This record gives structure tokens, sequence and C-alpha cells, in this order.
RNA sequence: AUCGAGAGGU
């Protein structure tokens, strides 16, 4: 009656089965969706415009109100509209094909209404308005169009089956998660942040005046959710000052208040009231004490008033009269003091309330008894998704359209002519701020963009099915990548379960840029009003009525980070909070940690808290299986049996929901991971179940085995359990093999080069014309795989191949990180791939008349014509499959009329009238036309890309790997007869040198290979599952059963001489890879050829023909050698040599005319005395532009002693 | 398994992962690997070597 | 260890365990049980300066306890650490002390009144209190009983 | 303080002094740090790019450059039609902003 | 330490000369008090419910029971807390 | 949903 | 290949052995520590004394 | 072509 790890396995297949690994994404799109964009419509649903009567002294003059309600919004499916005005609905792949945004569009219902006031006399704001005229229904208005997610519950692939995708051209393993932005796919990578309404007490460090600083980053539930942060400083003692001073820094105040005086401000005047906010023992006298000297520097306040007075002088206004700046203040107090608290009238004591604490908790941390916060503890930050960005993106946008329809009524209003609601709205707002930001990542308005957050959006990354699946799971934290904090950058104990430990990127975004872990949860945000009401209703003690003198020792609650009262039993309330929880009648997003030692019941609601799964332990008192899961075998069972059964509803299947609903699965955050005790397995639950039950927990252990500590006799109850440890690694570290038995930055290498693993990405790569793609001929599936695999289905979309692996030095052509391939294998079709590229052309045109035609370009006419060849061009202009090109050969053949009016030397005859504007191939590149689509664009004009193919065999200086961070390049290639063979014939298709395994310690790798030849030999697969029980030793004795000596050891012979080596080979099959690293794709040589146009230094890049640079280090390098012509050559002849000719007398360069041989200088009116000096044509710009600036850098060649 | 010169450090309140209790200042942990890469690394020291 | 004690830096914050500010009328009495016998002896023993300067004695007893440990580690005698506290502060400061054998290592301090300001200025004068208290700040991190200065600790 | 009155002050300076001060009277004299005349480089120096097309877009030191013609021009009108001298000021001010963000 | 009982601010200490006498005075209104001792300066230089403190088989000195959690001070010294009585020890 | 997608999907023949 | 990283049954023993008599080590350090029975080393407060 | 952003390699 134990757990086993083949039900944990079961467990976690109904996860997945009811969970995707684009889950949040589209989960926080459809609450987008959904919910919030309604809410932002809401905040700003009303706009009123009141046309007082001016007075022009004409009898008639009466004033006016006009009035505009949004209301209901309604998002239709994505559609499209074309030239000739014909709209059908749109498709994810044809808006792939033809560059075109996967949007919905969106209409909002509008009201108008309009009012008099009944008398103009009225003070203005007085008035009362009567109906006049109004709207008898709605107008259902377009206002915009908003990217739909792939596979969100709005796109029209939603609840859409297998065949139908394919009907579709849509890869059924695809996930969705993304946008298609102008046909290029866009993830949205999820952005971390520090978590709002939480107090945090940092410590400033020496010689700063500070010496700590509480924070709150307070933010509305939903009004603009965040917009005021307020700090409460304590100043360092001085050695004119006895005493630490606090002060309160709020918004829109230029100066930082003392607290005594914000705190008489908010009416708690009397010193006692306010010590008994801030102090709630009477008798502890350090922190009163602490208190004093603000008291002393605040007495020259003692009344509200005046309190308000001083907080408004220090407003960023100056000039003012005293009751518009007592006005201010109060308005600064209810409204810009924790508005996450509340901002309406008559709540100043609450605000007083969280003010003494936040000045308790940072006193607390300043007298030492409390250790400062923690800025990278994970369960004090939030990762916003797709939902809440796109959310905080579309209340701008519609801001800024509602701004744009007031403007509408004032111009209309103003010359009295009829307001239209269509004509109102400017659509393009909305449509093409979305299109922009989604599309650029720059995150807001295109006018903003230096402020603006970037790289918000990314590029889908189509390398690998396993490559898109960690895009789609991707985190950044937007720290600075140059500063050198490695603290952010480190791993951090709360990151257990959330993160992948290993999956990280190498260089400057290591651990701030980071990936999911497999069963990661994050919460997408409930509502806290059933929870309050609980609350209010279980007993808690609101915080008007709270009294800190008569309950001192009552704990306090908190929900959301306000502090909405005390309780005076809170152990009992959490427990009924989380029954309640385990019931799905409390959101199970719901975090109710209670803090023992500081007397707290926080409670959150909010999104962004990264949460994951974990088993209930049975802690009833009177419960009869104490210390077991509340997850039995029975369970498991109906698992199995509804996993098959599809006659039963899809809804009503038990599943993954119904061990949550049923109260045995738990999702905990880091936050409530610290409240809870969690044994490592199941197996270690039942071993302390029975250390606690007496038996000695004794047994003859197999010595293979891991070895684990004792159970701990401290821990007497566990109150979770986890499912499988191995659900904390991410989508790439879940595909190496005995991660656990390799050195981690192994690990971390493996999971970045599974990135650029060669396979086969989506089974629709035919179909798609992407601008880059490798696939692999002959993909295999591992030998040695992970149970996790069949959850990231790479078996199914494998980007690798079984090679027969032999470490030996043969021949020492694999020293240094080089391996030897078989050049049989390579012939046969190993590691062999195809590389798919696609060139995009389109018909351009301004005004009325098109100025590009897709034509085959004749000399006659077109001026400036490449030096490809046109032969291969159709009729159309176009390039047909099937045919072959290379180097410069145009694919693509286009024209652009040239003006009339233009006269090119005469080089443009009386035929010459169009320009070339062709497109040729790479120069780099050839191979055969796969494909040429042909369609037209939103505008109607043509629109063509033509693919090309190229297949790419395994030759010396590619890119392999295995799964364990070994990865080399091909250093040579030995025949089937010139390699060493077995007594069976086995010769390897790849050898590797031993020394690559010894410092690296990647054991993993021969344990690999191992299981591999096991498994090969007898079929059966072989788990390679991390902290499971499979030890080398039963793999060996399983190796040993197949007549193979049990640690993979082979005798082989010498391919040249038939010799029987002396030493005996590791032989066996590893999983390699082929990576994206191809030594064709890299070789770069350059004579001559272009130049920069302002320095006229040889370009950059391959592509582009360009030098390479010769840098800093390289000149030192060639001065410390000594070679002073080694640097006048490559810095001066090679690279852009110059001449130029001086005035000896001004030393300026001078008129030159060499043809005619006369040299001037107009300022010297000098015609004889010149010079002529070869130099870099930089250094001529440089004195250029010097010499615009009014600096004369003269060059004198003559000592002018 | 060193992080910053010093034992694993507690992350956590007084505890470097929520398989332990508070205050624990045993081998295990604090991240000693008593364990080989050929025997294999349990969870926790799986996650301390990462950290490290 | 003795040029390390030399060496070493100790102000009287180094040393001291406690400070305080009694209100002890009686500079031949105490208020204090534990300060009975030593403060009895000092007066057992007349002093003509002492026997004038009493009734200059302000009845504010800034008191200042100090460990044992700590003294011993230092090397430090109470004479040592009351003459220099004397000489820091000269004449401004009437103090007194214990025995070493003492189970409470004490040193009482009173301000010496200044006879010659004329009680005319009694709308600024500072609380004798507040003053004692700014005495004591100056006194924790100021004066230096041995070492050298900077020099905080030694190996 | 106007640059006229500084230009004044500093053609005002007497050799010696300038020589006690360490300023080259040959080559750095005072008064041409102030700016009477602007030189304009050459269009090598300030290419315009050329996109594969009919582009002429000019480069960003030819776009600052006729901003401060511009500003120059509205100086000089200001000055010739009589404009009050706080309309004056207006384009003052504009064109030294100009010259410092061009260089 | 003394509060008004008028406006409730904080009372200052004072000496009354003519009496000889320590008193804590409002510097608000004109309250005074005589002070019981009023040293002015001072300068010093439920856990049994929490799942995760480590737990012991020590003995409880008041109840005689025998669990108990502990957890060191915030020297590395353990205090403990009976789990049946909530009775706070030490290392003894 | 489900059932509308389908029905778009199949007939964008027709519908088109 | 793996069969390097292996050490015989006894040369495990031994390994053992020595773990486990380093685990007794810090056992009985962490029991002086929370009896202050570990007196802490010149210049080391009693915390690093132990982590040392 | 230019500029900006991002992904990567050693």
């Amino acid at each position: 009656e134990t757990l086993t790890q083949e039900d944990c396995w079961t467990v976690i297949s109904s996860f997945f089965e009811e969970t995707s690994l684009a889950r949040q994404q589209l989960f926080s799109f459809d609450e987008f969706v959904q919910n919030t964009m309604q809410e932002i419509v809401d905040d700003d649903s009303t706009l009123t415009l009141d046309q007082y009567a001016q007075h022009t002294g004409a009898q008639g003059d009466v004033t006016r109100r006009y009035e505009i309600n949004f209301g209901q919004i309604y998002l239709s499916r994505p559609t499209m509209t074309e030239a000739d005005g014909s709209t059908t609905t749109m498709f994810p792949q044809e808006a792939r094909l033809r560059n075109l945004t996967y949007s919905s569009p969106l209409y909002v219902d509008m009201r108008k209404k309009v009012m008099v006031a009944a008398d103009s006399n009225v003070p203005i704001g007085e008035e009362e308005w009567l109906v006049e005229e109004e709207d008898e229904e709605p107008s259902k208005v377009f206002i915009g169009k908003i990217p739909i997610m792939l596979r969100s519950t709005f796109c029209i692939l939603n609840g859409v089956s297998d065949s139908e995708l394919y009907d579709l051209n849509e890869c059924p393993y695809d996930q969705g998660g993304y946008f298609i932005i102008n046909g290029s796919e866009k993830v949205i990578i999820a952005q971390e942040r520090s978590a709002a309404n939480i107090v945090q007490v940092f410590k400033k460090a020496a010689p700063s005046p500070i010496a700590y600083v509480a924070e709150i980053r307070s933010a509305l539930e939903r009004g603009s959710r965040l917009i005021s942060s307020m700090q409460i400083k304590l100043m360092a003692r001085n050695t004119e000052n006895s005493g630490q001073t606090i002060r309160a820094t709020l918004p829109y105040i230029r100066s930082d208040i003392p607290i005594v005086i914000v705190f008489r401000a908010l009416g708690v005047v009397p010193d006692r009231d306010i010590l008994e906010h801030i102090c709630y023992d009477p008798n502890d006298f350090q922190m009163l004490e602490m208190m004093k000297p603000c008291i002393e520097e605040a007495f020259v306040i003692q009344d509200k008033d005046i309190a308000l007075d001083y907080i408004g002088k220090r407003g960023s206004t100056t000039g003012v009269t005293r009751e518009k700046r007592l006005r201010y203040a109060h308005d600064i107090l209810q409204k810009e003091l924790l508005p996450h608290i509340t901002t309406m009238e008559g709540f100043e004591t609450r605000k007083a309330f969280f003010l003494g604490y936040m000045i308790h908790r940072m006193l607390l941390c300043a007298l030492e008894r409390r250790e400062p916060d923690d800025r990278d503890h994970f369960g004090k930050k939030r990762l916003d998704l797709a939902g809440p960005l796109l959310a905080s993106l579309f209340r701008m946008l519609f801001r800024k359209m509602t701004r744009d329809v007031y403007k509408y009524m004032q111009k209309c209003v103003e010359t009295n002519r009829e307001f239209n609601l269509t004509l109102a709205v400017k659509s393009n707002i909305i449509t093409n701020g979305l299109r922009y930001s989604l599309a650029t990542g720059n995150w807001g308005d295109q006018k903003r963009s230096m402020v603006n957050r970037v790289g918000v959006s990314q590029v889908l990354n189509r390398y690998t099915f396993a490559s898109t699946l960690s895009h789609l799971r991707r985190t950044n934290t937007p720290i600075g990548r140059d500063g050198k904090l490695a603290k952010p950058r480190q791993l951090h104990n709360t990151h257990w379960g959330m993160v992948c430990p290993a999956e990280t990127p190498e260089g400057q975004a290591c651990g701030l840029v980071k990936n999911l872990s497999l069963m990661s949860y994050v919460s997408v945000g409930s509502p806290s009003a059933p929870i309050i009401e609980f609350l209010e209703e279980w007993g808690l003690e609101t915080l008007e009525d709270y009294n800190p003198s008569a309950s001192p020792n009552a704990t306090k609650v908190f929900v959301n980070g306000v502090w909405l009262g005390v309780h005076r039993d809170p152990a009992h309330l959490t427990e009924t909070l989380r029954s309640l929880r385990r019931r799905l009648d409390i959101s199970a997003e719901v975090s109710i940690v209670r803090d023992i030692r500081e007397k707290e019941l926080r409670l959150f609601t909010d999104a962004g808290r990264i949460c994951r799964p974990l088993f209930i332990v049975d802690n009833n008192p009177n419960s009869e299986r104490r210390g077991e899961l509340c997850i039995r075998k029975e369970h498991i069972q109906q698992l199995i049996e509804d996993k098959d059964r599809y006659d039963i509803d899809p809804e009503q299947r038990f599943g993954w929901t119904a061990l949550v609903s049923s109260g045995l699965i738990e999702y905990l955050d880091a936050e409530e991971e610290e409240t809870v005790m969690i044994a490592m397995s199941p197996e270690d639950l039942e071993a302390s179940r029975q250390m606690q039950a007496g038996y000695e927990v004794k047994e003859e252990l197999d010595p293979a085995q891991r070895v684990k500590p004792a159970p701990n006799p401290h821990v007497h109850a566990w109150t979770h359990c986890e499912i499988h440890p191995a659900m904390i690694l991410g989508i790439l570290a879940s595909i190496i093999p005995f991660p656990d038995h390799n050195q981690s930055p192994r690990n971390t290498y493996q999971s970045a080069m599974g990135k650029q693993a060669m396979g086969v990405y989506l089974t629709n790569y035919q179909v798609r014309m992407d601008t880059m793609a490798n696939i692999l001929y002959y993909p295999q599936k591992p030998l040695a795989t992970t149970r996790s695999m069949e959850y990231l289905k790479f078996r199914e979309l494998p980007a690798g191949q079984n090679a027969i692996v032999a470490i030996l030095c043969y021949s020492g052509y694999n020293q240094e990180d080089s391996i030897i391939m078989n050049q049989a294998s390579i012939d046969r079709g190993l590691f062999r791939s195809i590389f798919y590229r696609t060139y995009t052309d389109q018909e351009k045109k301004i005004g009325m008349t098109v100025m590009e035609e897709f034509e085959r370009p004749v000399r006659s006419t077109t001026l400036r014509m490449k030096h490809g060849t046109y032969d291969k061009l159709e009729d159309d202009g176009l390039i047909a499959p099937g045919t072959r090109v290379s180097g410069e050969d145009i694919i693509i053949g286009k024209t652009a009329p040239i003006p009339l009016d233009h006269e090119e030397l005469g080089q443009r005859t009386q035929l010459h009238a169009k320009r070339d504007v062709s497109t040729p191939l790479r120069s780099t590149e050839s191979g055969i036309v796969d494909q040429v689509m042909v369609t037209t664009n939103q505008e109607g004009l043509k629109f063509v890309k033509v693919r090309m193919r190229s297949t790419r065999i395994p030759q010396i200086g590619d890119k392999f790997a295995s799964r364990h961070g070994q990865k080399g390049t091909i250093g040579m290639t030995y025949r089937h007869e010139d390699m060493p063979f077995s007594a069976q014939g086995i010769v390897p298709d790849i050898i590797i040198n031993p020394h690559a395994i010894p410092s690296r310690m990647t054991v993993a790798h021969l344990v690999e290979c191992q299981l591999s030849k096991v498994s090969a030999l007898s079929g059966f697969e072989g788990d390679a599952t991390p902290f499971t029980d499979v030890t080398v030793e039963a793999v060996s004795k399983l190796l040993r059963s197949h007549g193979f000596q049990s640690r993979g050891f082979e005798v082989m012979y010498h391919g040249h001489t038939g010799r029987k080596l002396v030493a005996q080979v590791f032989l066996g099959p590893t999983y390699y890879q082929r990576l994206k690293h191809l030594v064709d794709d890299k070789i770069h040589a350059r004579a001559r050829g272009p130049v920069q146009i302002l320095t006229r230094q040889p370009v950059e890049g391959r592509s582009r023909d360009g030098g390479l640079r010769f840098g800093e280090m390289e000149r030192d390098c060639q001065i410390s050698h000594g070679c002073s012509s080694v640097l006048r050559e490559r810095l001066f002849d090679c690279s852009d040599a110059y001449r130029v000719i001086v005035c000896d007398i001004c030393g300026l360069i001078a008129i030159a005319s060499y043809k005619k041989d006369s040299y001037e200088c107009r300022s010297c009116q000098n015609r004889t005395r010149f010079s002529q000096v070869y130099l870099p044509y930089a250094a001529k710009l440089l004195f250029q532009e010097l010499m615009s600036m009014n600096i004369a850098p003269r060059l004198f060649t003559k000592n002018h002693k | 398994q060193i992080v910053e010169g010093k034992r694993i450090p507690f992350g956590f309140k007084y505890r470097t992962l929520p398989h332990f209790p508070k205050d624990d200042d045993s081998p295990e942990s604090r991240g000693f690997i008593e364990n080989s890469y050929l025997r294999g690394l349990t969870p926790q020291e799986f996650f301390f070597h990462a950290m490290a | 260890k003795n040029v390390q004690t030399q060496i070493e830096h100790t102000t009287l914050s180094t040393v001291t365990s406690a400070t305080e500010i009694h209100y002890d009328p009686d500079p031949q009495d105490t208020v204090i049980e534990e300060d009975k016998d030593f403060v009895e002896a000092f007066f057992a023993i007349p002093d003509e300066e002492v026997e004038e300067n009493l009734y200059k004695q302000s009845p504010w007893l800034l008191r200042l306890e100090l460990d044992r440990a700590k003294m011993l580690d230092k090397k430090l005698s109470m004479s040592d650490v009351a003459g220099k506290i004397a000489e820091s502060f000269e004449r401004d400061l009437f103090t007194i002390w214990s025995e070493d054998n003492a189970d409470k290592l004490i040193i009482r301090c009173r301000i010496i009144r200044d006879d010659d300001r004329k009680a005319e200025d009694d709308d600024n004068m500072i609380e004798e209190d507040v003053f004692l208290k700014t005495i004591e700040g100056h006194m924790l991190e100021s004066i230096s009983l041995r070492g050298v200065p900077n020099i905080t600790r030694v190996y | 303080l106007s640059p006229l009155e500084v230009h004044t002050i500093f053609t005002h300076i007497s050799s010696e002094d300038l020589a006690h001060l360490g300023l080259n009277e040959q080559y750095a004299r005072p008064d041409w740090m102030i700016i009477t005349v602007l030189p304009v480089p050459p269009p090598s120096v300030r290419p315009s790019i050329s996109v594969d097309g009919t582009s002429r877009g000019e480069d960003d030191l030819t776009h600052k450059l006729s901003d401060i013609i511009k500003a120059n021009a509205n100086v000089r009108r200001c000055e010739q039609e009589g404009a009050p001298a706080h309309i004056v000021s207006e384009y003052e001010q504009l064109l030294q902003f100009h010259v410092a963000t061009y260089m | 330490f003394q509060y008004c009982i008028e406006c409730n601010n904080m009372l200052y200490p004072r000496e009354d000369k003519v009496d000889r006498v320590l008193r804590l005075a409002c510097r608000n209104c004109d309250y005074s008090e005589i002070a019981a001792t009023s040293k002015v300066y001072r300068h010093e230089l439920d856990a049994s419910t929490d799942p995760t403190l480590p737990r012991s088989d020590k003995e409880c000195p008041r109840c005689h029971q025998h669990e108990a959690v502990f957890y060191q001070t915030h020297m590395m010294t353990l205090i403990y807390v009976c789990v049946h009585c909530g009775f706070a020890f030490e290392e003894q | 949903l489900g059932a509308t997608n389908r029905e778009l999907i199949n007939n964008r023949a027709a519908n088109r | 290949g793996i069969g390097d990283t292996i050490a015989d049954a006894d040369t495990m023993k031994e390994v053992t052995r020595t773990v486990k008599e380093a685990r007794r080590q810090v056992a009985e350090c962490i029991q002086d520590a929370q009896h202050n029975r570990l007196k802490p080393e010149p210049g080391m407060t009693l915390r690093e004394s132990f982590e040392a």
C-alpha cells in the first residue's frame, strides 16, 4: 500500500494529458481577452464634454453636456479583407505564407447622450442635467484588431481535431502559444518583476546616509495595476545628531517628510496614538527609544492642518495659496498614498495602521531583531505573461483612442457639426499599436521607444521541436546585462521546482534568462472578494475597531498585501482555508501562508505566482493513515481506467483536476513552501514513518545504489511529498540521460546545445516557407530515454541519431575535442541533412502608379543590371521549381521604372527606361529551387516566395555533440576498411578521444553508452531518467548476460594491419546530434572587394564580402613582436590607404589637381610649397570632422623648430 | 558544495530546501555530496551541485 | 601578547558594558545598594578638594558598568580607565570607582557645575540630562584607552 | 553674458596676458573659442544613404546643418524687420542649441 | 516613559530646583508630574504549532512530557518549547 | 466553438 | 570506459567509513556549538568558527 | 544602405 514510481509517472502522465506545455501563455492570453479587456474598457467607459455658454451677448445661450458610454466588447474570429473588398475567415498558415497578422477585429457598443442644464445661471459644476437626447440602442463599432494567440480559445484551431489540422496544413504537435505578425511568429517572453503590495526592508550599505529603507510598491488590483511606490528611510547616525530620524518619501513630494508629520496629516496627532500605531508593545523600550528622536524632530507641527500645510508647501507646485496647498496635500494623502489599501474618503485609520506596520518592520531590521529581506527570494517575485502585458498595452491604446474620440467631440461641438460615432474612433490606434509592440518587441508607444521595454516579443525559435518548447516557456529578468551583479544571476534555493536548475544561457544572460520547470504553474489571478468575505464571516476583526493594546498576541491577516484585520485563532482559520482550497471552494492558485514567528496570515490571489504541485500527506490527528499520502492506489487505478475511456464525457473523466479537486494534489508557491515539510519521495515518507514507529529502518542495502542520509529523527510529520524529483528540470534538461551523473555545467552546456540540434521541427515543414530550416534525413529516437520524453514528444520528432561510438586514440585526428567519423556511414546517410532557405519579394507601389514589375529584365532597357545570370528566369520574372542555381544567379526578376527626367551621362539610352532591382541568390550558397509560392499581399500586389533546398553531408569541420556537453568537430573521416573492428565486424561510426572524459567527468556519457548497448542488444528501451534505482552494476550484469564484457569493453583489431589492439576499446551506441554549425556556413576569405562609403574600409560580414577586424589586441600583439611593417601593411596598405596634399605653410589639406599637376591653398595663396602625405582614409575623415568643430589639426612634414 | 566561499546558504527561512527542518547544519542539508558521479547524485545533491 | 595589547585599539565603548543616567541626590550616599560599599570607602577618607567640590556635584549621576572579562582581555584596571576619562575631561567631570575585586565594575560620574556662570540665561540652558547624554555618546566613541588609532583588531 | 560680450573681452586681452595664462596666441587665441563662422564639412564627411533606389535622404550632420542655417536665417530676418528683442532671443537661444547639439 | 494626561503627548524630563526633584512635564501644555524613578536613559551595548521546526524527545519540567520543538537564537544555543504545555526551556 | 471552427474549416472553399 | 570509474567493494567500504566518521565528527561539532562548548577562534565569531 | 533590437559561436 505504498506509492510506486510507476504510479508517480501515471500521475505525471495525467498532468500532461490535461496540461499543455504552452498552457501558461494560452491561459494568460485567455484571461486577458475574456476578462481584462472588458475591465479596461469599463475603467474608461464614459467620456463627458461640458459646452458652457460663452458670453457672446446673444439670447439663446444654454450650456450643454455630451456623453459617450462604451459598452460591452465583441471579439469576432480572425478574418481578412482583400484588395477587392471580399472578407473571408483567415487561417494561420495562409497568414504565415502571405505575411498577414493573425488578428481578430474588436467592436465596442457605444451609446451617445445629450443633456441640457436646467438653469444656466447656476455656478459651474452645480448645473442640473436634463435628458435632452439619447440613443435608443447601442452602435456596435469596430475599434481595432487584436492579434490572436495561436491555439487559444479565440483561435480558429481551438477544439479542432487532428485530421482537420492536416487539412489546414498545421502540425498536430505544435502547441500554439504565439502570434503571427506580418507572417512572422512571435512569442512573448515572460517578464520577471518584484511583487507589488509587499513591504521589503533593505539595509543600505555604508557610507550611504540612509541606514535602512522600507519600501512598498503599491498597486491597485485592477485600476491600472501599479502606480504608487513609497519609502520609509531611517537616516544614519551622525556625529552631530544623537538619534536617527524616520522620513517618508511620498509621490509628488520633493522632500522626505518626517514620519510623525505624515501621521498627523492622517489624524493621529497625539504622540501616544502614534507610538501605539508603531510600537504595539508598551513594555518594549528599545522601539520607543528609537522613535523618540523623530517625535523631537516633528514637534513644531502639532495639528492636522499644519501637517497638511507642511506637506503642501513641499509639493511640486510653488507660489500657491494655502487653501490650494492643503487641498493638494489631502489629495495626495488620500489617492497617492498606499492606493492598494484604499483610495476613498474616510480611510485614514487603515493607512495609518499600515504605515505604523511598515515602520515597525523597518525598526525591527534596524534593531537587528530580524534579518533584512532577500530581493531574490522567488516567492517575492511575479511573472508577467502575455496576459498582463497585453493588458497594460491595451489600456494605454484604449486611453489614446478615447482621447482621440474626445478631441473629435470637442472639434465637432466647436463647429456645430453633427457627431457620428463611427467616424469618431480612429480604429488604427489599437490595431497599429498592438501590431507594432508585438512585431518589434519594443513595448509601448512608438514615440517612447527609448523609454519603452525591449525584447518582450521574440521570433519563435523553429530549429527543433524541443527548442520551440523551450522558447514558449522562457522568462527574462530585466536586470542590467552589463552590470556585474552575481546575486540575481545565481540559482536561488527557492528556484527548486519552479525554474530549471540547468537550462540557462552561457554569457551575459547567464542566470537572468530562466526556463520554467515541467510542472510549474503560473497563476493567472483570481478575485479576492470571496476570500475576504470568508475571512469576515469566520471571525476577522476589522482594522477600524482594532486596538493593539487589547490584543497584542493576535495575528494580523493580510490579503494581497492589504492588512484587513486581526484574528485570534489563526491556526483553525488556516486549516479551514486550506480545506476549502483542497475542495476548490477557493481557487487553487491562492497562497495561504501562516507565518508563526511574525504572527501573520498572508493570503495571495494575484497573478504571476509560480506554483508547483505536490502530494498531500495525511496529517489528520485521528486518521488511521498518519504519514501516508492522501492519494491511494485506488486513485491511481482510476487514472489508468479513465485514461483510455473516451465514451465518458471529455470533462467528466478522472484525471489531474479530479486529484486537485479531491484534495490529493496541492499547488504551492515559494512563499508557501516555507511553511511545509516536503518528502522527496514516497519511500522517504515510508522510511520516516517506520523510523517514527520505533522500527530500526535497517536492511541490507545494494552497495551500488545512491546512498541517502538516514531519515532525520527531528522530523515527525511531513506535510507534502514530491511526485517526482525529475520534474524540477526544464524541457531540454529533461532530454539528458542520467543528468545526475554529470558535472552540472555539462548539463547546462547540453541544455544550450540541444536547441541547435538538427531534426524535424514540425511535421508540416514541407508546406511551411520558413526563412531557414535544417532537417535530418533519418532521425532516430534515442536508445536511452528519460520518462519525461513522452511528454516532450522527443521520440516523435527526435533531433539526432544513435551512432556506434568507440572511445579510442586512433591516428590522433580526434584530439582537442575532434572526432573521427566513418566515411562509409556518411555515404549511407548518417547525419545527412537538408537546408532550406526562403527568399521573399513583393511588388511595391507609391501613390497611384506601380513602380515595380516582376518581369524578365532585358539588357536593352533596364539600367544597372546585376552580373548574375538572367537565363534561369521564366517569362513571369520568376524561377521554376527544380532548377539549379548557384552564387549570384537571379531567382526573382524585378524592375522599377526610372523618371523620364533623369539623364545618367547618356548611359541611359533612349531605350533605357527601367532599372533592375532583381533578387540574386546568396553569393555563398547554391542549390535547387524547391518551391515558388505566388500570391497577393494585403495591398493586392503580387507577392512571391522562393524556397531553395540544399543537401548537407557531414564533412570535416562540422559540429556534433552528445547529450552531455561533449561537442566536437569532424577532424577526419576513414572508410570501412581502415577503422578498428570487433570480432563481429562492428565498425564504429564515430571515434572520440578518451581525454574528453576525465576532466569533464561526464560519467553520464559512459553510462549512456553501456545502457544503449544493452538496449540495442535486448530491444527493451533504456530508462535514463534521473534519480532512479538504475545502477551501473545492474546494467553491467545485463550487458554480461548478452555475451559481452560487463563494462562495455571489446577486443578490437587494427584496420590497417588486422592486428589485435593491445588495449580493449569502449565501444557502443551513443546518441549524437548534428549541430547547426557547419564549416561551409563559416569559411570566409577576402582579398579585395566592397568598402564602406564613409570610411572606405572593408565592409563587415561574411555574407557581404567583408574583411576581418584587425583589432586593438592584434595591434598590441604585433607591437610586442616588433613588426612595424606588419602593422603598417595591415592598418594602411590593406585597409584604407589614401593620399592627400598638405600645405607646408598652414598644414591643412590643399586643393590638388593631379590631372593638371596643380596644387593650391587659397587661405595662404600657396601654389609652390606643398607636401604629399600617405595616411588612412579614416585619418583624413577624422581630421575633417575635427575641422568641422573649428579644431585645426595641422600636419607639418618638416620640423618647425 | 561551496557557494560564495560558504556552504549552501539558507535561501528559505533557516533551511536550504523545504525538505529539511529549520536550523539543520548537518552535512547533507548544507551541500555535502557523499555520492560519486558513478553512483549518482540525489535530488538535493543535484540541486546543490547545480548551484555551485 | 604584550605588544599585541599595546597595539590593539580599545576605546571606552570597547570596555563599556552598559551606561546609565540616574538621579542620585546625595553625592555622599547612593541610591544603589551595590554602590554603598565603595562610595562609603571613598568618602571614609576625607579630602579637602573633594570636600569643597562636593556641593558642585549635580544630582545627575552618569553610571558606567564595565565588563570584567573585557578588562582582563585588554589588561585594563579601573584606575587606568578612570584616569583616562579624567584627563579627557579634566575638571568638568568628578569621578569615582570601586576596586578590582568588586564583583561589579562601576564608574560613577557627575558634572562639577561652574560657579562662574550667572543664572541669567534660563531660557536656553540644556537640561543636564541631555548634556549628559551627549557626554556619554562622546565618551563611548572618542576616548581611547590604549592601542594605535585605526588599528581595530590584531592577530 | 552674451557671446558678443565674451568675444569683445577676449579680443581685448593682451599678448603678454595670453602668455601668462598659458594660451597660444598663434593657434588657440581665446576669442577664436567663440563661433562667428561655422565650417561646413564636405558631403564626403556626411554622405547620403541611397537604398538601392531613388533616395537622397542625407546624413544626420546634413539635417543639423539645415537646422543651423534655418535658425541663422530666422535670427537675421528678425534683426532685419525690427522684431521685438524677445523674438530675436527666441531664435538666438535656438541657434545656440542647434550648434551645441551639432557638435 | 510617560505621556501627558491632557493632550496625550510626550512628557519630557525636568529638574525642579526649588524642591530639587525630578519631574515629567509636558512641553505642549503646563501639566507636570512627579517621577516614580524615571531612569532617564538606558543604553545597552506559539512555536509548537510550526511543522517545519525540528523536534526533540526532551523532558518538560512543568508537565513532564517528552515532545518538544527547538530553535536557535536570533551563539547557536537552542531554545526548546514543549508541544503539550508550550513552556520554553533552556539547555541547562 | 469547436463545432463552429470545424464548420468554418471544412467549408472554406464554399465560404470563399 | 565506465569500468575505470569503478572501485572495488573494499575500497567503497573504506570510503563509506571515512564519510561516516566525518559525519560523526560534524555531529559532535554541532552538539558542542549548541552548548557553547566550541571556543571561538581568535578574531572569529562562533558561527564563522563552526563553519570553518 | 543606414539605424535599432534580438538570437547565437569560441
